[PDB]
């Protein structure tokens, strides 16, 4: 079955603090009202340019690769004692350190958030992982499953510096008024 | 070949230079491993999330920025400046002025 | 009139004191005059606006 | 009343704040070593967490070419960087000018 | 305290720089 994304995946583009301010900014975003594959209780999944995952314990994590063998392969498996990441031929490199929402993206970006108990609403992403690794991505393998394309968006700051709102520049033409305006409330004319 | 980026992340590799210690209230010249530039440098109370440095607002500027080594957060103020006019009478008649 | 000061009018930065502090006066004279021609052509639209 | 001219404060003091560290960088590992790479497979090494000094490296004056575009070397010693990108390879002496 | 009339006082309820002043 399918599902629409409503208003999720937004995670902040930069680490640029800022405070009641409208902001607008290009980079890879899921676009609004989207559909997302839907998969249950598992094969490999394409990767192409930034994949956005969510799930509803039993995960275990997440494994990354062109052929997923021979080659050089991103490895990424959760443990209940700290988290273990390693990268290597199957090393080359190691490292450790309700809903769960994840916008992995390729050096290797990934944020993450929490949320309790797809729902309708917002709420932003925060990074925490920044490994400087580089090499190639096709397939994906480990819930839902999103993909992210090159489309601005409008974000919107409160006090305090977290976002509340944003707009997508490419979905209608109201929102591309609101966009040119950069204004969330448009008069009549 | 060496090539580098430049970039506004979070400094890794510096150069030899040594590092003095904090002065507030006074016009000073800061240089936070890069970003010169010049002002008074007061505590700000904004509220900073534990991946933000960087401060900014409407046109930027570049408000707030938070300490390299003691991790602690600062805004941004420039020196105050304004001009200067000069209230004279006629030189005919006297010769004395008043600036303000 | 404000946001016009955060354009790089072909230099290699927007900032004075950034590319001041990373290239030798033989050589940033360039970027000055770029910068020097967009921000004066600037403020002779404001004024003419005005 | 006339306007004459502009009134700023002066700086007085001087302020810099550098990431203590005191890992000295690892350039001798490219430099001094005894096979490098063919050109066709270039060998790349990144550069970080290092505190960089090229003072050393630009006065070795046995090197017959250093050209720096972006940057001028002698002010190489006082600004701050994210990643350093590191290559080598081995070429003939006429295609020397190709790598511009 | 503005000395002003009600109608004025409707009037006039309806209605970090660099080089920039106001005079
Ligand atoms: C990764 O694989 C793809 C598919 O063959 C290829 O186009 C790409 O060049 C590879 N990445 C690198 C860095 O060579
Ligand atoms: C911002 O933080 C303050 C606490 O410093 C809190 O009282 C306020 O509710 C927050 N703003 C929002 C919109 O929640
Ligand atoms: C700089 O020095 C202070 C005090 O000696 C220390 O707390 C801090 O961790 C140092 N910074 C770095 C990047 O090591
Ligand atoms: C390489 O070896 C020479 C030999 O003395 C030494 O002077 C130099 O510091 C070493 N490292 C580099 C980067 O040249």
């Amino acid at each position: 079955a399918y599902t629409n994304s409503f208003t999720r995946g937004v995670y902040y583009p930069d680490k640029v603090f800022r405070s009641s301010v409208l902001h607008s900014t290009q980079d890879l975003f899921l676009p609004f009202f989207s559909n997302v594959t839907w998969f249950h209780a598992n094969p490999v999944l394409p990767f192409n340019d930034g994949v956005y995952f969510a799930s509803t314990n039993i995960i275990r994590g997440w494994i990354f690769g062109t052929t997923l063998s021979k080659t050089q392969s991103l490895l990424i498996v959760n443990n209940a004692t700290n988290v273990v990441i390693k990268v290597c031929e199957f090393c080359t490199f190691e490292y450790v350190s309700n809903l769960r929402e994840f916008v992995f993206k390729n050096y290797f970006k990934i944020y993450s958030k929490h949320t309790p108990i797809l729902p309708q609403g917002f709420s932003a992403l925060e990074p925490l992982v920044d490994l400087p690794i580089g090499i190639n991505i096709t397939r994906f393998q480990t819930y839902y499953v999103g993909y992210l394309q090159p489309r601005t968006f409008l974000l919107k700051y409160n006090e305090n510096g977290t976002i509340t709102d944003a707009v997508d520049c490419a979905l209608d033409p109201l929102s591309e008024t609101k966009c040119t305006l950069k204004s969330f409330t448009v008069e009549k004319g | 070949v060496l090539s580098f980026e430049l970039l506004h992340a979070p400094a890794t590799v510096c150069g030899p230079k040594k590092s003095t210690n904090l002065v507030k209230n006074k016009c000073v010249n800061f240089n936070f491993n890069g970003l010169t530039g010049t002002g008074v440098l007061t505590e700000s109370n904004k509220k900073f999330l534990p991946f933000q440095q960087f401060g900014r607002d409407i046109a930027d500027t570049t408000d707030a920025v938070r300490d390299p080594q003691t991790l602690e957060i600062l805004d941004i103020t420039p020196c105050s400046f304004g001009g200067v006019s000069v209230i004279t009478p006629g030189t005919n008649t006297s010769n004395q002025v008043a600036v303000l | 009139l404000v946001k016009q000061l955060s354009s790089n009018f072909g230099a290699i930065s927007s900032v004075l004191n950034d590319i001041l502090s990373r290239l030798d006066p033989p050589e940033a004279e360039v970027q000055i005059d770029r910068l020097i021609t967009g921000r004066l052509q600037s403020l002779q639209t404001y004024v003419t606006q005005q | 009343i006339y306007q004459t001219s502009n009134f700023r404060v002066q700086p007085t003091e001087s302020i810099v704040r550098f990431p203590n560290i005191t890992n000295l960088c690892p350039f001798g590992e490219v430099f001094n070593a005894t096979r490098f790479a063919s050109v066709y497979a270039w060998n790349r090494k990144r550069i970080s967490n290092c505190v960089a000094d090229y003072s050393v490296l630009y006065n070795s004056a046995s090197f017959s070419t250093f050209k720096c575009y972006g940057v001028s070397p002698t002010k190489l010693n006082d600004l701050c960087f994210t990643n350093v990108y590191a290559d080598s390879f081995v070429i003939r002496g006429d295609e020397v000018r190709q790598i511009a | 305290p503005s000395k002003r009339s009600p109608i004025e006082d409707l009037l006039f309820n309806k209605v970090k720089f660099n080089g920039l002043t106001v005079l």
